[PDB]
């Protein structure tokens, strides 16, 4: 196995910015002058694009400023200028010997000024309280960097164990990212409190906000 | 064009068996080899098998090998993965590739979730906006369904803009559940209506869910 150490695992760069994501094979990829080493940009919600085979061929259709260089063990892909539709996860791939084989992966963030989140709390629907189980969505929208804090507090008590959260992919319109967290409650144990709250942490917020709702209350 | 259809993917039982195809177009070019790759949920790409252009000399990962067989119909133009004794660990969106080179053409990927559990609909539920600043927030939660995956658009797709989507999360049932919201001016609310369209076709189960403020 020709094992493909693809480094750095992530990386953030700027639009105008050169980003150079690197691959290392175990062992030699080449024959005479040829070198048989892929490059492959996935955006997420999507199949694998080719951008560079055989080390250093920019594939017809992809951009000049994407190129692929290397020989035998160590190979590049440089991105200059880098672009707001460079997020993406780019992945190293050798053809020289079976099994073929694929690095890790480079996840490619996208740099811009910081962006504070605009927070949302959403109580459950009467709907769902029918039902078995109580749902409390905060919202933090648009905003940069990616590291964001939730914190849930029901009556006081920090929640932990019962959230969880999923995080949009970078927006490339603007750049921004959106996170949803949603607490989980039973029927019975949302109706034995009253104040529910999520507390967002951010750096663009010059102290923590807090959104909340009292049960009942419009 | 030179495109590739993958079809044969869903839901599974432990220990049974898959067929994925791949039909393609106007390549056809005879010094091209088939590859098949997958990605497991969250991970990265894995490569699965290898057929080479000539028919002669197949080739698997040693996760898959024994397990997994790889054909190609010449005539057709079509090529096969079957593969036996599907875990958990073979959950995974299966690509279909092709080329000269490196692996020029993909098809979208096909879902193939290896699991006991039961297909089940989603419910979904508003996530209503107040009852107030400038600008006021919406969505739809769709709970519980199982498998992957739901699609969400809003007014048929007639809204696009300010609609965030957020990834399924798996939750501590084993169902999946996700929320897809969107911003919209305050002063539209009264005017204008918002419908989020779910779909989940694994479980038959398409709903409208109108989005008013209480």
């Amino acid at each position: 196995d020709i094992v493909l150490t693809q480094t750095p695992l992530t990386l953030p760069v700027s639009p105008g910015q050169r980003a150079t994501i690197s691959c290392r094979a175990s062992q030699s990829v080449d024959y005479r002058g040829y070198s048989f080493m892929q490059w492959y940009q996935q955006k997420p919600g999507q199949p694998p694009k080719l951008l560079v085979y055989w080390g250093s061929n920019l594939e017809s259709g992809v951009p000049a400023r994407f190129s692929g260089s290397g020989s035998g063990t160590d190979f590049t892909l440089t991105i200059h200028p880098v672009e707001p539709e460079d997020f993406a996860t780019y992945f190293c791939q050798q053809s020289y010997s079976t099994p073929w084989t694929f690095g890790g992966g480079t996840k490619l963030e996208i740099k811009r000024t910081v962006a504070a989140p605009s927070v949302f709390i959403f109580p459950p629907s009467d709907e769902q309280l029918k039902s078995g189980t109580a749902s409390v969505v905060c919202l933090l929208n648009n905003f940069y960097p990616r590291e964001a804090k939730v914190q849930w507090k029901v009556d006081n008590a920090l929640q932990s164990g019962n959230s969880q959260e999923s995080v949009t992919e970078q927006d490339s319109k603007d750049s921004t990212y959106s996170l949803s967290s949603t607490l989980t409650l039973s029927k019975a144990d949302y109706e034995k409190h009253k104040v529910y709250a999520c507390e967002v942490t951010h750096q663009g917020l010059s102290s923590p906000v807090t959104k909340s709702f009292n049960r009942g209350e419009c | 064009q030179v495109q590739l259809q993958e079809t044969g993917g869903g839901l599974v039982q432990p220990g049974a068996s898959m067929k994925l195809s791949c039909k393609a177009s106007g390549f056809t070019f005879t010094r091209s080899g088939m590859y098949w790759v997958r990605q497991r949920p969250g991970q990265g790409l894995e490569w699965v098998a290898w057929i080479s252009p000539n028919g002669g000399s197949t080739d698997y990962n040693d996760k898959v090998k024994g397990r997994a067989t790889i054909t190609r119909d010449t005539s057709s133009n079509t090529a096969y993965l079957q593969m036996s004794s599907l875990t958990s660990e073979d959950t995974a969106v299966y690509y279909c590739a092709r080329g000269w080179g490196g692996m020029r053409y993909w098809g979208q990927g096909t879902t193939v979730t290896v699991s006991s559990a039961s297909t089940k609909g989603p419910s979904v539920f508003p996530l209503a906006p107040s009852s107030k600043g400038g600008t006021a927030a919406l969505g739809c939660l769709v709970k519980d369904y199982f498998p992957e995956p739901v699609t969400v658009s809003w007014n048929s797709g007639a809204l696009t803009s300010g609609v965030h989507t957020f990834p399924a999360v798996l939750q501590s049932s084993g169902l999946y559940s996700l929320s897809s919201v969107v911003t919209v001016p305050s002063s539209s609310l009264g005017t204008q209506t918002y419908i989020c369209n779910v779909n989940h076709k694994p479980s038959n189960t398409k709903v409208d869910k109108r989005v008013e403020p209480k």
